[PDB]
């Protein structure tokens, strides 16, 4: 079988700006195990082929997966913007597959605060779909260079998720799994 | 062309203190206000901003602090009850240059008033 568990059920997320990517190549899929599943938050495919899927046949899968805070789940789709779309993760307007997410409150949040999950802030421009930044060099707001030191106009550029079990759902880690499917000229392996 | 913060001392674990900052040379009303902090060797951390006249205020994790402005004496406040050790560090008042609540480039600050709890 195609190693879904082995994502899906992870111990330990990334955070979005380091968001981790998982290969699913010459392997047998059930996608049952997903599509019959409770308490997802949303599982919206925005590959307009794939409206609740099926049993179709792709030359790989690719799993996409981070944490990131409940208001901001809105982004992780065709078209939108805001620091998590902007600085961090971006799907591109062609997308062909899901955006699975669930509330991990209980999983990602510490009592006092869990403060390892971390986004990115700033940034001089906007990102690609599916690229990455994982650089921490100072960003430069005005005009005076920084030279590696912190201060006025100089800040470092990840910032991380204040996570405490009593603020909003909206502000509630919530982990998010992205499926994307592709089509290549070679054996359909899944 | 600048501004003066002032106030801030020695005060114990659950004092107070409310300090002040005399701008001088622009349009006090037209601008947003900002306090941050920086402890010795660190990064400047966002305290709290406040809009032209005052009825919109953003605070970080830390509501112990209540920001307040008079644009008729140029003055902008922060009055912080229930301190913690971990409050000390250098104070700055500080403009935006041109309301997503946080750090941005900011155009014109202070040289801080130490507050060490
Ligand atoms: C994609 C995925 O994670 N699949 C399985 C899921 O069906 C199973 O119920 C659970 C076990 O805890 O995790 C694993």
């Amino acid at each position: 079988l195609c190693p879904f568990g082995e994502v899906f059920n992870a111990t330990r997320f990334a955070s979005v700006y380091a968001w981790n990517r998982k290969r699913i190549s010459n392997c047998v899929a059930d996608y049952s195990v997903l599509y019959n599943s409770a308490s997802f938050s949303t599982f919206k495919c925005y590959g307009v082929s794939p409206t609740k899927l099926n049993d179709l046949c792709f030359t790989n899968v690719y799993a996409d997966s981070f944490v990131i805070r409940g208001d901001e789940v809105r982004q992780i789709a065709p078209g939108q913007t805001g620091k998590i779309a902007d600085y961090n993760y971006k799907l591109p307007d062609d997308f062909t597959g899901c955006v699975i997410a669930w509330n991990s409150n209980n999983l990602d949040s510490k009592v006092g605060g869990n403060y390892n999950y971390l986004y990115r802030l700033f940034r001089k421009s906007n990102l690609k779909p599916f690229e990455r930044d994982i650089s921490t060099e100072i960003y430069q707001a005005g005009s005076t260079p920084c030279n590696g030191v912190e201060g006025f106009n100089c800040y470092f550029p990840l910032q991380s998720y204040g996570f405490q079990p009593t603020n909003g759902v909206g502000y509630q880690p919530y982990r998010v799994v992205v499926l994307s499917f592709e089509l290549l000229h070679a054996p359909a392996t899944v | 062309v600048q501004l003066v913060e002032s106030g801030g001392g020695f005060v114990q674990p659950g004092g107070s203190l409310r300090l002040s900052c005399l701008a001088s040379g622009f349009a006090f009303g037209d601008h947003y206000m900002t306090w941050v902090r920086q402890a010795p060797g660190k990064g400047l951390e966002w305290v709290s901003d406040i809009n032209n006249y005052g009825d919109n205020t953003f605070y970080s994790q830390s509501v112990k602090f209540t920001v307040s402005r008079d644009n008729a004496k140029n003055t902008l406040y922060l009055e912080m009850k229930s301190l913690e050790p971990e409050d000390t560090a250098l104070y700055y008042c500080a403009r935006p240059r041109k309301h997503f609540p946080g750090l941005t480039e900011y155009d014109y600050w202070g040289q801080g008033t130490q507050v060490t709890v």
